[PDB]
RNA sequence: UCUAGUGGGCCAUUUUUGGUAAGCAGAACUGGCGAUGCGGGAUGAACCGAACGUGAGGUUAAGGUGCCGGAAUGUACGCUCA
RNA sequence: UCCGCAUGAUUUAUAUGUAUAAAAAUAGAGGUAGGACUUGUUCCUACUCUCCUGUAUCGUAGAAGAUGGGCGAUGGUUGAUGAAACGGAAGUGUUUUAUUGACUUGUCCAUGAAAUUCCAUUGAAAUCUUGUGCGGAAUCGAAUCCAUUGCAUACGACUUUAA
């Protein structure tokens, strides 16, 4: 039960499954897209701990259109060596501090397949975060959500 | 041929074969417009699916890790001279007792196990 | 000779309202009233002891063994997994929780 | 669980208005995101500012200066019932103004079936004088010689020993 | 017989401070009151009446007293030994000691109780026979 | 074909601090279940335990560290007992690969009378002579060891101390 | 904590539904339960509500054959048993076995008057019903509904109480003598160090 | 190659195979070896306790 | 490029038209059933959650934790006697 | 067909101490020889014992529990006979009394438990009927069919009679 516009936006954001997470750079275009898909996603500001934990545990890269675990720096160097990204550490740096090749760095990472949160969601999940649900902008509370979901 | 695990041991009996004698137990895919078995309602019998397929490494293997190769004569038994540790001879039912004795002796000489000896 | 086990009762299998999972059993242990107290009994061996009619090896007593895995609920009930699933005709029967894998 | 935040915001400076006025208010919200949402919700009533056309310049959580002393808090609220909009004043004795607000929300929900969304906290003040304390039941707690028995409860369970299914004797009080 | 007033001594039965003495110095409302204890580990706080049990000890203390004067009045009065030399506290202490013993202590208790049982059985037999 | 060589190196077992030598422990399983014994030394994953034969009747044997409950009873001095004598090969059954049968007329020879040769009891007598003053000095220890362990009605192992 | 073979519950001062819920749970757990003095059970609400509810229950009978219709038992023990049966899955073999282990009776018969009787604090009226709110008695409800043995049960209870009081006095004498002997024992001084 | 994924947050060897700086990484370093003053301000305090 | 089946639809939200109204008839958007099993609403094509290969372990959604029934006869503040 | 000279099957055994019999209310006598005389809606007696419910009390050492002793009691526990009494709500149970047994761990002593040499097992003993060796004889039967009656009746069934 997804409307065509929200479904198209989530496809373009690569959020095609429940409990899937992606990194985006916040501009006017992405802000308006997230506004349209507000009832179906949560988003917020991740910190360094969340970014590094995501890329270390759930870090999967897209090489030859295949989901390959980031178990070695050679894979990252092969995929993003032209952008001076040779390791998981500078991949984390590019994701955290939005640099020049953020588009390539974020697209190389396969969307994170998070588990169901430990402890569950709130009492009602499909209300806005302001109303007491788990939808829309939650600011730094995305860090707690990712911690439970990782 | 090590740690042979069967996903399912039941034979997938046909629907209503237990109720009607004219309906055999051989599986038939239900194609009714109101077939609860086809729709897979809870509590109904399961239908055969590709997911039930056993491991390719352990497929066709008997619990002893061998494959029952059917043999009708001594020449058939000689086919397993090199494949002694993977195939076991199974004597055909139409073979006479006189020829079955020779088949058993040849299998014993070649070391090939017999599934239905004696 | 006396007992070296805690009394327990076999309540039911792990289940939803209408779906049962006989692979795990719910066990109520005497004196265990909270999931915090259930942590002590986690991993302990639990046995179901019953009688038969055919002597086997000279003894008419048969025992099915299992291990407590995780607490269930908030009232000290635990989940147990047995080598052979406990028959549901034993719902409400007595089980013995041993101290065999002790850490105290 | 509620917390009190002071929120200071303003309108985005424009060509005609290079120095917009700064507006501050105290809001009782579970978190900072709800506090800023409440700030914009209340600001949209009087001013012509929105979240898109405005910005929050400060948000600070306020703790009780004297959490370890008993005070009387008078709360003026405006709420919407099933018929119309009403203004009420209530008194609560508490050691924290946030706790008094939470007690006010619980009391309104229990009595008038008023939800959080339908209640606006107009003002919360501390009354240190019985000459301005007007509720008789609150004032009766200020007398120097106050004594009463324990409220009728279900006796003491006392640890896990009260979890026994059966009891050997009848309870005593 | 016991009421809730300023100066009433209570015993905490719920929370981390279970089994600790406190004195009510201010009554917040009919459901909560502010309590304090001279002990350093017990901080002045606000507690509900369901988490405490009233005692028989009532001390003379002004309403809204501070921690320092609460301790001073606690030391000046004999509230410490008043609670200590009571059936309630003695019975609690016996319970605490009974829960703070190991298997060797249990064996020693069993032997001592066996000796007491034999002596008591002889005593009652002799007294009844007369 | 040859299997791959696994990377599972054997490392020494680290036991609980409560299972120190000289500690009184309660046997939970086996023939001597419920008995109270004294820990002599520590093997790889087991404990060499023996209740003194003049009080308990449990010989020098092994017990799994998981199958004992350590007791906070006062420690028994086991300083000089020659622990190095007891090894894995000491409590090791004879080489029984090949000609072994378990028919009748074999339990009359496996009895301790016509079995269990010297250097077992002879050393046990000397070790008990060395260890006797500790038990004699500690009151109630001899009777405590001689008494077995049991769970009475209302006993909760998760809350009681040992 | 209570895994004993058979438990005898004195139903006086208990609430019918809460006691039935506890009893049914114990029966499913595998515990034999004997409920005595079912005529002293209490039901919240004033007597007219409970009388009207029972009358509405009694009005429900099979239209074409009342002999096969619903059977309305008037005894207080049978009212308690009906509540337990409704709380139990009696239409299965497991539920029937659980119900077979319940023995609810009026008064305390000779099989159980010399046995220990316990109470369920979670079902006690004094602990569950707010004071000042009126409640009815199942014995009175049964007597006004058609139970015939209210007076004889009361007379037998008077005799049992007289016998029980005599037994208590005889037990009290022994208890006082044991306590007096134990008070003078010198072992108590060295035993108090262990909390005994 | 890569028959089984090891979590670097759990496996120290994998945490060393990646991120060579992890061994030299330091944390929980004290930076309050000074008078450590307070920056509150009378204006800020009055605004905070305005009403 | 070739060809099959289809050319009776129905339900729900929202915007409506004709009718006193309808489980009525006729239009627009979206999601569904038809062809959708599973958990929940005691029961159910559409409602909520969620779309399904064979299994193990963990965590959840909607919905619940007196008993039937798996899970607190949980905590805090009040209201109500029918 | 009852007692024993005993074998076997079963359970108490849905067992592992699965031991515990006052009444009623809770702003009260909660009662605990409760005391206090003067058998009463009495005290200033006892007064902080009531309130932490049972986290209580009783029992609990011994080859699944053995062999021989010194001290301390002058008792306790478990059975069979004996004199009995009291229990009818389903009393099938509760006390008391003499003989006959065995232990007594209240305390100190000695010998002996092993190899069942790291767990997968639940023990001795008591009661009950059915099979076999019975000495002692057997204090002792009914129902139905076939008949009969009509106080009954389609047939069964029912009410009578019979030797």
């Amino acid at each position: 039960n997804i409307p065509p516009k929200a479904r198209k936006i989530m496809q373009l954001l690569r959020l095609i499954q429940i409990n899937n997470g992606v990194f985006v750079k916040f501009n006017k275009a992405t802000k308006e897209m997230l506004q349209v898909v507000e009832p179906y996603v949560t988003y917020g500001i991740p910190n360094l701990k969340t970014v590094r934990e995501l890329l270390y545990k759930r870090g999967f890269g897209k090489v030859n259109k295949q989901r390959i675990a980031l178990s070695d720096n050679a894979i990252i160097e092969a995929a993003l060596g032209k952008y001076s990204i040779l390791s998981i550490e500078d991949l984390i740096h590019e994701i955290y501090t939005v640099g020049p090749n953020f588009k390539q760095a974020a697209n190389f990472i396969w969307p994170f397949q998070l588990s169901s949160p430990l402890g569950g969601w709130r009492d009602r999940k499909f209300k806005h975060f302001i109303e007491g649900g788990d939808a829309g902008k939650r600011d730094e509370h995305i860090n707690s959500l990712v911690r439970k979901m990782l | 041929a090590v740690n042979i695990i069967k996903k399912r041991t039941k034979p997938f009996k046909r629907h209503q074969s237990d109720r009607f004698k004219r309906v055999g137990e051989s599986w038939r895919k239900p194609r009714g417009i109101d077939s609860c078995v086809r729709r897979r309602f809870r509590g109904t019998i399961s239908m055969p699916k590709i997911g039930y397929g056993n491991n390719k490494k352990t497929r066709y293997c008997m619990p002893n890790g061998l494959k029952a190769f059917l043999v009708r004569n001594v020449s058939d038994v000689e086919l397993l001279l090199m494949h002694n540790k993977t195939y076991a001879a199974e004597i055909a039912g139409n073979v006479s007792a006189r020829k079955r004795v020779e088949i058993v002796e040849k299998a014993r000489a070649l070391g090939v196990k017999v599934t239905n000896a004696g | 000779g006396h007992r070296l086990y805690v009394k327990a009762k076999h309540l039911s299998f792990q289940r939803s309202k209408h779906v049962i999972h006989p692979g795990t059993s719910l066990v109520k242990i005497e004196g265990c009233d909270s999931k915090e107290e259930a942590q002590f009994y986690l991993g302990k061996r639990i046995c179901f002891v019953y009688k038969s009619n055919k002597p086997v090896r000279g003894s008419k007593i048969r025992v099915i063994w299992g291990t407590v895995s995780r607490p269930h609920g908030n009232s000290g009930v635990v989940r147990a997994r047995f080598t052979h699933n406990l028959p549901p005709k034993t719902f409400g029967a007595s089980l013995r929780v041993m101290l065999y894998p002790s850490n105290v | 669980a509620l917390k009190e935040y002071q929120v200071v915001g303003r309108k985005v400076p424009t060509e005609h208005e290079p120095v917009p006025k700064l507006f501050r208010m105290r809001l009782f919200a579970p978190n900072e995101s709800v506090a800023k949402s409440r700030y914009w919700y209340f600001l949209k009533m009087i001013n012509k500012v929105k979240k898109a056309t405005g910005e929050i310049v400060a948000i600070n959580e306020i703790s009780e200066p004297k959490p370890l002393k008993a005070k009387v808090f008078g709360i003026w609220i405006r709420y919407d019932s099933r018929s119309g909009t009403h203004n009420m004043y209530k008194e609560f004795r508490d050691t924290t103004r946030v706790g008094a607000v939470e007690a006010m929300y619980a009391d309104m929900a229990a009595r008038h079936r008023a939800r959080f969304r339908s209640i606006r906290i107009l003002k919360v003040v501390e009354v240190e004088k019985k000459e301005d304390v007007r509720r008789n039941y609150v004032k009766q707690l200020l007398n120097p010689h106050l004594k009463f028995p324990l409220p009728h409860r279900r006796t003491g369970v006392v640890g896990l020993a009260g979890k026994k299914v059966f009891a050997p004797h009848r309870p005593s009080t | 017989k016991r009421y809730v007033e300023v100066g009433r001594v209570v015993l905490v039965t719920k929370g981390e401070y279970t089994g600790k003495l406190a004195v009510i110095v201010d009554i917040v409302d009919h459901k909560r009151a502010l309590i304090d204890s001279p002990c350093s580990e017990f901080p002045r706080q606000v507690i509900r009446y369901g988490s405490v049990v009233l005692t028989h000890i009532v001390m003379k203390l002004p309403r809204g007293a501070r921690s320092g004067i609460v301790a001073k009045k606690w030391k000046a009065q004999d509230v410490c030994n008043k609670w200590a030399s009571s059936a309630w506290a003695k019975k609690l202490e016996a319970k605490k000691v009974r829960s703070q013993l190991n298997d060797f202590d249990r064996f020693a208790v069993m032997r001592l109780k066996k000796q007491r049982r034999e002596q008591v059985n002889v005593a009652v037999a002799k007294a009844l026979k007369a | 074909n040859v299997p791959k060589k696994a990377r599972k190196a054997v490392r020494p077992t680290k036991l609980r601090a409560s299972l120190a030598p000289g500690t009184v422990c309660i046997l939970l399983a086996g023939r001597f279940r419920g008995k109270r014994v004294v820990v002599l030394s520590q093997l790889e994953d087991t404990l060499v335990v023996t209740g003194p034969y003049k009080v308990n009747g449990v010989p020098i044997r092994r017990v799994n560290h998981r199958y004992v409950i350590a007791t906070s009873a006062p420690k028994i001095d086991v300083s000089g007992v020659s622990v190095e004598k007891f090894t894995k090969a000491y409590f090791a059954k004879q080489k029984r690969s090949g000609p072994v049968k378990k028919d009748e007329a074999f339990f009359a020879e496996n009895a301790p009378k016509n079995a269990l040769p010297a250097e077992r009891i002879a050393d046990q007598k000397a070790v008990d002579a060395k260890l006797l003053p500790a038990i004699k000095a500690i009151p109630n220890m001899k009777e405590y060891l001689a008494a077995s362990f049991a769970l009475s009605n209302g006993d909760r192992p998760h809350l009681m101390k040992f | 904590s209570e895994f004993q073979k058979v438990v005898v519950i004195d139903a006086k001062g208990h609430l019918l539904g809460r006691l039935a819920s506890v009893v049914a749970k114990q029966l499913l757990g595998g515990q034999k339960v004997v409920v005595v003095r079912c005529e002293e059970l209490n039901i919240s609400g004033h007597f007219f509500r409970n009388k009207l509810k029972y009358l509405a229950y009694l009005r429900k009978a099979c239209r074409y054959n009342p002999s096969r219709g619903a059977f309305h038992f008037r005894a207080p023990s049978r009212i308690f048993q009906k509540a337990v049966r409704g709380m139990l899955p009696h239409k299965t073999a497991r539920g029937q076995a659980a119900l077979e282990h319940l023995q609810a009776v009026e008064g305390i018969p000779p099989p159980f008057d010399k046995q220990k009787r316990v109470v369920v604090p979670a079902a006690l009226r004094v602990l569950r019903l707010k004071p000042g709110r009126k409640y009815c008695t199942v014995g009175r409800l049964s007597s006004e509904v058609g139970w015939k043995y209210s007076d004889i049960v009361s007379k037998l209870e008077e005799r049992r109480k007289v016998k029980s009081a005599a037994f208590y006095q005889a037990k009290l004498a022994k208890q006082k003598k044991i306590a007096s002997a134990k008070a003078a024992s010198s072992v108590n001084g060295k035993l108090a160090e262990f909390g005994y | 190659a890569h028959v089984q994924k090891k979590n670097p947050l759990k496996n120290k060897a994998v945490l060393a195979r990646l991120n060579p700086y992890a061994k030299a990484y330091k944390a929980n370093v004290k930076l309050n070896t000074g008078k450590t003053p307070k920056a509150a301000g009378e204006k800020f305090l009055t605004v905070l306790h305005e009403n």
